[PDB]
């Protein structure tokens, strides 16, 4: 559900 | 200067499959995502999902989780979408961008999905009548009719004659499409320094050169 | 989802004006929230990411603002490079979402086309068909009318027309019309008349020709 860019 | 190049226009039989590609330049592939977008006229923009070359997760859209396969390729940096099964409604502009936040775009792959003919253009040059009545400028023309699919790539004098032009939007009847477009230039420069359309219809490998000349 | 819904879908303003458009949020929820100018063709540019971060290289005209969940975009000192539709971007929750967008046309002082008839060409009629063709040219507002005429009656069958997206330049519109005839029909005739009117107004711009 959540996207998080990538580190 | 980051870069995402798109493949051409694809013109694709329904029933049948695209794969449109994304050549990304200016960063390191495997740091950032790639998200791909669906745009109609009148639809408004689509997200279809995103790849992660880093480790190649995918993430998809619910509505394109059967249509939309994405990939990529860490030797070429270039990230590709196919797109199965095509029908009527997969007729759009596809775009590919980088990030979640998308700070930059590809320009976009146009894909008509239809079972019509490839049919190059037949193209007309439209001289003012013999009657004509004169003034400081002369508005020229060329009539682009009976041609399919979209695009056609229209220029004048190769590209040297670029103010002064309206090339319209192309209109579809009948299974085949018809553009016109003006030219208006200094009356005293025509006939003498010659304007010529050029017409390229790359779906055909086809182009046309049509020298405009007066009518006798 | 967790969509975005936008308005108003167009917008018409002056030179330097004070321009706004907003999207609101589907649900009660943290977003993060981009906008983007899209120019008829081309690829979107990204002009604001987190409500308000202005992104590098975009001019501080733009700004962008966050009341709850309703998001503002606004743009000041208007100018003609600022012609364009705008959209909103959600990507926090997936699926991320798009607003359907703010068409954003610009004002001038009204103008009537430059109107240029042309009667079919020799090629053309050697396979079969006659088009006339008429432009008009660097017109405003948008809305405008094409008759056409055969020896002084009126026809509408076969009539094509085809608009321009508003001019960067001089924010004028232009439009092509075309009254596509059989060569047959082309030939029994002699007088092709095309006219420019708008709503209300009884004056209208003619050309025409004779055969």
């Amino acid at each position: 559900i959540v996207y998080k860019s990538p580190v | 200067q980051v870069q995402l190049q798109q493949s051409d226009a694809e013109l694709v039989k329904p029933g049948a499959s695209v794969k449109i590609s994304c050549k990304a330049s200016g960063y390191t592939f495997t740091d950032r995502t790639i998200h791909w977008v669906k745009q109609r006229p009148e639809q408004g923009l689509e997200w279809i999902g995103y790849i992660y070359p880093g480790d190649d997760s995918t993430k998809y859209n619910d509505m394109f989780k059967a249509k939309a396969t994405l990939t990529a390729d860490k030797s070429s940096n270039t990230a590709y979408m196919q797109l199965n099964s095509l029908t009527s409604d997969d007729s759009a502009v596809y775009f590919c961008a980088r990030r979640g936040t998308m700070d930059y775009w590809g320009q976009g792959t146009s894909v008509t999905v239809s079972s019509a003919k490839t049919t190059p253009p037949s193209v007309y040059p439209l001289a003012p009548g013999s009657a004509a009545q004169t003034n400081s400028m002369v508005t020229l023309g060329c009539l682009v009719k009976g041609y399919f699919p979209e695009p056609v790539t229209v220029t004048w004098n190769s590209g040297s004659l670029s103010s002064g032009v309206h090339t319209f939007p192309a209109v579809l009847q009948s299974d085949l499409y018809t553009l016109s477009s003006s030219v208006t230039v200094p009356s005293s420069t025509w006939p003498s320094e010659t304007v010529t359309c050029n017409v390229a219809h790359p779906a055909s490998s086809t182009k046309v050169d049509k020298k405009i000349v007066p009518r006798d | 989802d967790v969509q975005m819904i936008q308005s108003p879908s167009s917008l018409s303003a002056s030179l330097g004006d004070i321009v706004t458009m907003t999207c609101q949020a589907s649900q009660d929820t943290s977003i993060n929230l981009n906008w983007f100018q899209q120019k008829p063709g081309k690829a979107p540019k990204l002009l604001i990411y987190g409500a308000s971060n202005l992104e590098d290289g975009v001019p501080s005209r733009f700004s962008g603002s966050r009341y709850g969940t309703d998001f503002t975009l606004t743009i000041s000192s208007l100018e003609d490079e600022d012609m364009a539709t705008y959209f909103c971007l959600q990507h926090t929750y997936l699926p991320f979402t798009f607003g359907s967008g703010t068409k954003l046309e610009i004002k001038r002082a009204d103008a009537a086309p430059t109107v240029s008839i042309f009667p079919p060409s020799s090629e053309q009629l050697t396979s079969g068909g006659a088009s006339v063709v008429c432009f008009l040219n660097n017109f405003y507002p948008k809305d405008i009318n094409v008759k056409w005429k055969i020896d002084g009656s009126e026809r509408q069958n076969g009539v094509l027309n085809s608009w321009t997206d508003q001019d960067s330049k001089d924010s004028t519109y232009s439009m092509s019309s075309t009254l596509t005839l059989t060569k047959d029909e082309y030939e029994r005739h002699n007088s092709y008349t095309c006219e420019a009117t708008h709503k209300t107004s009884t004056s209208p711009i003619v050309k025409s020709f004779n055969r």
